[PDB]
């Protein structure tokens, strides 16, 4: 057997996804100004 | 506009948040009981290239947002010469 | 006076907005990436 | 296969489609006095100068991929890691 904490393993995994989070915040302004954008 | 300073601060405030949890990660790291033939160190190592990949990954769609500002700067360029001005 | 043709830019601009919308695909797609993958 | 890659060609053929879609349409443009010295190849060098954006951006976006790739390899590196391989 090989026993591990899963509670600090999803510890880590609940910063990296908050980070995750972050990024895909940015991108749905990014999409929102290319929405916008008119040639006229 | 509200969107782009809206942006700015959400870059900002990553940094901030990717700094702060580098140091949590890594407190918890020293913190695992190991050993298999992976010391925690290893894993360190590995979390640091994630951290790496985070940055990349901000500063990357910082660009893409910049681009995308100067399509728009273009568009109205090439408007502007349409309409005769 | 300086006359142009509204439905000549309009075309032109039909062209661009598409390609506009083909950009926020593909960044759709990196964001669902970043919401889907997990560290466990 | 990498289809995000297979999506980013395609733009980049719509691209060099619609480019010559609206060179067909650049034919109907009208020189006339301004300003400005304004002529139809000065529109068309301009509408090149958007799609030279356009094609950055895809490109980008292409490396933007690359590096949630790179992520997700380093997430599974980390787990296999932690999990004791």
């Amino acid at each position: 057997s090989y026993y591990i904490d899963a509670d600090l393993l999803r510890e880590i995994k609940q910063h990296l996804k908050q980070q995750q989070e972050g990024l895909s915040h940015l991108i749905s302004i990014i999409k929102d100004d290319l929405e916008d954008i008119k040639l006229v | 506009s509200a969107p782009a300073d809206y942006f700015r601060i959400l870059v900002q405030q990553f940094e901030v948040q990717l700094q702060q949890y580098r140091q949590q990660i890594e407190e918890l790291e020293n913190h695992l009981a190991t050993q298999s033939h992976i010391t925690p160190q290893d894993l360190s190592m590995a979390m640091q290239k994630i951290y790496q990949t985070f940055v990349a990954l901000a500063a990357q769609l910082q660009s893409i947002h910049e681009n995308v500002k100067v399509l728009k700067e273009q568009y109205l360029g090439y408007r502007k010469m349409f309409l005769g001005d």
